[PDB]
């Protein structure tokens, strides 16, 4: 089919330590390629590719522009992160735990949030920290992660296996055990 | 060391004449706007409860995208871009466990331009009763990933596919799943 | 978001204070501004508050003062002059630069009252119309004229003209008929200066 | 509370 | 960088659908369509932020636009009525500039509801009184333009040739002939205020000026008296020695 032609803009705010230091990135792209950008520790547009060259110059000659992004990470960046803090960076949902064997011992961490989470297989009380394999964080798209640890192992008998995961939304350890 | 990040996305495509407008929390859709209806859509029913945005003013920014997608055209000499193929994934929500409630999960990732053709296939046949889908998310590479959702019965009977079709690829992409 | 203008109609004497109220409310960070309308002229923007400072300086000698805590920005200036008189307009914005939809307060209409230095009260006539017209002029900013007391006989309101190359002011008031009882003497019939002339 | 977008600058013609 | 308005001026009569233009070369993406009254500022009416755009203002009801190219933007009025009698701007702008609104010159609209109530004002100046001269040694002359409707007029002086300001006082708003009526003709009057010596110079030449804006060439025309389309009445008169 025909050509296409793609344009495309971020505009970006990086929060450390909740609101204490606050960076801004307005960013332009052609297709997939970055010409130029404005970061609020740089202070002025600079072109990333001589493509966005012209748009440097241009913008950077205008005060009241300048004046308007260096004042984005406060207008733009701290108003939006208070508006949505109470669903955002204060969600959580709890880790739904599931063990089952397939010779493999898996357990599946689904349905949580925030992302970082620990997940750790224990045998008889002692940790197994070899020959455990994480598919790693997959994210669901609608605000909720999995992840399946598995465990290399041949189940047997008088054998007890434990999954632990440790999560932000729980107060306590998570575990669920199984046995052959 | 990072904490959060908030970006608010937005392209422009031609000839296809589509433009998309959203903003992400750490890699998640937090609403976009639908410039059709000219409202904002929330990912999370329960967000629209407590924040709102004025969706006229994503249609403003699109307008200024379209303007500079034509000066950005221009300036390469009409330079189109290169089709990305998408890497193309089918997994559940959960655990499977027969005749109980589950959600497949189609994930289309890392391409470039925003169009795709995407069906649900179950024994050979389209499906569309209770799926949904996302809108065009940003990557940090600039391409771009898409999820498509199935809820279904689990049942030893049925096999689905997630068919993917994309000017990147020779030939429809089909993605398998089926209840092991 | 919203503005108001506490106060339509405005007057202040020359030299004197001037101040216009402005009161917004906003629910995301503001952007206000204040247009001014000379006469027979479109709006100019005269100042505007972008958050880079709480003090605003504007052209032809305004000021104005963001207060986050009273949610105001009155427009305000030292000495008034006679060419401050004009419409002024308070807007609220939720883009930084205004180029999106901005959002007018009611306006106050601002008139400076000058210093008659000489008053001279005086009720003259002057000579194609079938009428006959009476001028009270050079009166005190004090006098006030009110309307006529018949319905065939018209009496305009007291307006102030400027001769600039000669630093003189003067009030003035016309009134004009064709009944032919109608006569200069008795036209101002409503509360003059015993002083006025004839 | 509302959410207030950034302003896309139009490129140098 | 402009934006122009059609009209100026513009007399309709109610019922009919009147439509109001307004034009911009700068490739703006926004245009908004406001109208100017007396103790309620300026209420916006309609806006539109790229072609094709509509989105309803403060005060919608009994408008309508329409943007199909971008450098236009159309305000319409259905079935016009004389509370739609206003003072109509436009403004136009992009969210991608770093600056603000850029006004049009405006276009008064009066809506009325009988057509052959309009009429052209008839100008008269009136010489300074003597006794003036004397007493103050200054002279004021007075222009009346009066039987107008209607109140679509602009006053100006002009001394030698020479359009004056310094000295002049125009009254704010005209008053009603017969205020009980609402279709009632309006008068206004004006003066000018020189010095003695100036006046008394019979080289000096004096005229007061109303430019009248009424019925367009589009407006039809049958009755006896003649069409009172928009047009400049004045009256004149020399220093005396
Ligand atoms: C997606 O699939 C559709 C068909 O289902 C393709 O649509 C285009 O071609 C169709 C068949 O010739 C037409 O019926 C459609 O009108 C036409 N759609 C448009 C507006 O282009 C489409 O090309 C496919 N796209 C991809 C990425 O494969
Ligand atoms: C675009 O084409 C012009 C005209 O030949 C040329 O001078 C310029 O180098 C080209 N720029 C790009 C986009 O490579
Ligand atoms: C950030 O944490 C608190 C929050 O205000 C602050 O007092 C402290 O100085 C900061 N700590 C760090 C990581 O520097």
């Amino acid at each position: 089919t025909r050509p296409r032609f793609l344009e495309q803009v971020k505009h970006e705010c990086h929060f450390f330590n909740g609101t204490e230091r606050v960076r801004f990135l307005d960013r332009y792209f052609y297709h997939q390629e970055e010409y130029v950008r404005f970061d609020s520790d740089v202070g002025e547009y600079r072109a990333v590719t001589e493509l966005g060259r012209p748009d440097a110059e241009y913008w950077n000659s205008q005060k009241d522009l300048l004046e308007q992004k260096r004042a984005a990470v406060d207008t733009y960046c701290r108003h939006n992160y208070g508006v949505g803090e109470s669903f955002t960076v204060q969600r959580r949902v709890y880790p739904e735990v599931t063990v089952y064997p397939a010779n493999l011992l898996v357990c599946s961490v689904n349905g949580f949030y925030p992302g970082s989470i620990e997940v750790r297989w224990f045998r008889n009380g002692q940790e197994e920290k070899t020959g455990v394999v994480s598919t790693g964080l997959i994210q669901n798209g609608d605000w909720t992660f999995q992840t399946l640890v598995m465990l290399e192992t041949v189940p047997r008998s008088g054998e007890v296996y434990t999954c632990q995961v440790e999560h932000p939304s729980v107060t306590s350890p998570l575990t669920v055990e199984w046995r052959a | 060391k990072e904490e959060h990040v908030i970006i608010q996305a937005e392209f422009y495509l031609n000839p296809d004449q589509s433009g998309e407008f959203m903003f992400d929390f750490d890699g998640d859709e937090i609403f976009h706007v639908d410039m059709a209806k000219k409202e904002t859509v929330w990912r999370l029913e329960e967000f629209g409860r407590f924040a709102s945005f004025e969706a006229q003013g994503a249609l403003a920014n699109i307008a200024v995208d379209k303007a500079n997608l034509e000066i950005m055209t221009k300036r390469s000499n009409y330079t189109p871009i290169t089709n990305v193929p998408p890497e193309v994934t089918v997994l559940t929500n959960s655990p499977v466990e027969l005749r109980e409630p589950n959600v497949l999960i189609c994930f289309i990732d890392k391409f470039t331009p925003p169009v795709v053709n995407v069906t649900w296939l179950r024994n050979g046949k389209p499906v569309t009763t209770g799926v949904s889908e996302t809108v065009f998310l940003p990557r940090e590479d600039h391409l771009f990933r898409k999820f498509h959702y199935l809820p279904f019965l689990p049942s030893t009977e049925d096999v689905y596919d997630c068919r993917v079709e994309h000017w990147g690829l020779d030939e429809p992409l089909l993605k398998h799943w089926e209840f092991d | 978001q919203s503005v108001t203008q506490l106060g339509s109609h405005v007057s202040v004497s020359e030299g004197a204070l001037v101040l216009l109220r402005c009161n917004y409310s906003s629910s995301v960070p503001p952007y206000l501004f204040w247009y001014v309308q000379y006469p027979n002229q479109g709006l100019q923007l005269l100042l505007k508050y972008t958050s880079a400072a709480t003090l605003v300086k504007g052209i032809n000698g305004f000021e104005a003062e963001f207060k986050k805590s009273e949610t105001s920005f009155h427009l305000t200036k030292p000495s008034a002059h006679m060419s401050d008189a004009a419409e002024y307009f308070c807007a609220v914005s939720e883009s930084p630069f205004g180029n999106e939809k901005l959002t007018f307060g009611t306006g106050t209409r601002l008139t400076i009252i000058p210093n008659i230095q000489n008053p001279d009260p005086a009720v003259y006539q002057l000579r194609s119309s079938d009428k006959s017209v009476c001028l009270f002029t050079d009166f005190d900013s004090q006098t006030n004229v009110s309307q006529s007391k018949d319905s065939d006989v018209y009496i305009t309101d007291k307006t102030v003209l400027d001769m600039r190359s000669m630093d003189f002011k003067s009030n003035s008031a016309v009134a004009w008929s064709n009944k032919s009882d109608f006569a200069c003497a008795n036209a101002f019939n409503n509360s003059i200066i015993p002083e006025d002339t004839f | 509370p509302k959410y207030v977008k950034q302003n896309t600058l139009k490129l140098a013609t | 960088v402009k934006v122009t308005q059609s009209s100026r001026y513009l007399v309709k009569r109610t019922g009919e659908k009147v439509f109001l233009e307004c034009v911009q070369d700068m490739d703006h993406e926004n245009m908004f369509w406001y109208r100017q009254d007396p103790g309620l500022g300026l209420r916006l009416i309609y806006f539109s932020y790229d072609v094709k755009m509509k989105e309803k203002g403060d005060i919608p009801e009994g408008y309508s636009v329409s943007r199909e190219k971008k450098e236009r933007f159309s305000l319409i009025l259905e079935s016009a009525s004389t509370n739609q009698t206003s003072m109509y701007l436009c403004a136009s702008s992009s969210t991608g500039l770093p600056y603000g609104y850029t006004f049009g010159s405006g276009t008064r609209l009066t809506v009325v509801e009988d057509l052959n109530k309009v009429f052209p004002p008839e100008v008269a100046v009136f010489e300074p009184s003597e006794a003036e001269i004397s007493h103050t040694q200054k002279a004021t002359l007075v222009c009346l333009a009066t039987g107008f409707f209607p109140d679509h007029v602009e006053l100006s002086w002009w001394v030698n040739g020479k359009e004056v300001h310094s000295g002049v006082s125009t009254d704010p708003q005209p008053l009603k002939e017969q205020p009980a009526l609402n279709d009632s003709r309006y008068s206004l009057s004006s003066r000018l205020r020189v010095s003695a010596t100036f006046w008394q110079n019979p080289r000096n030449h004096f005229r007061c000026q109303v430019q009248f804006y009424g019925l367009s060439e589009n407006d039809e025309w049958t009755q006896d008296r003649a069409k009172p389309v928009t047009q400049i009445v004045s009256a004149e008169a020399w220093g005396r020695a």
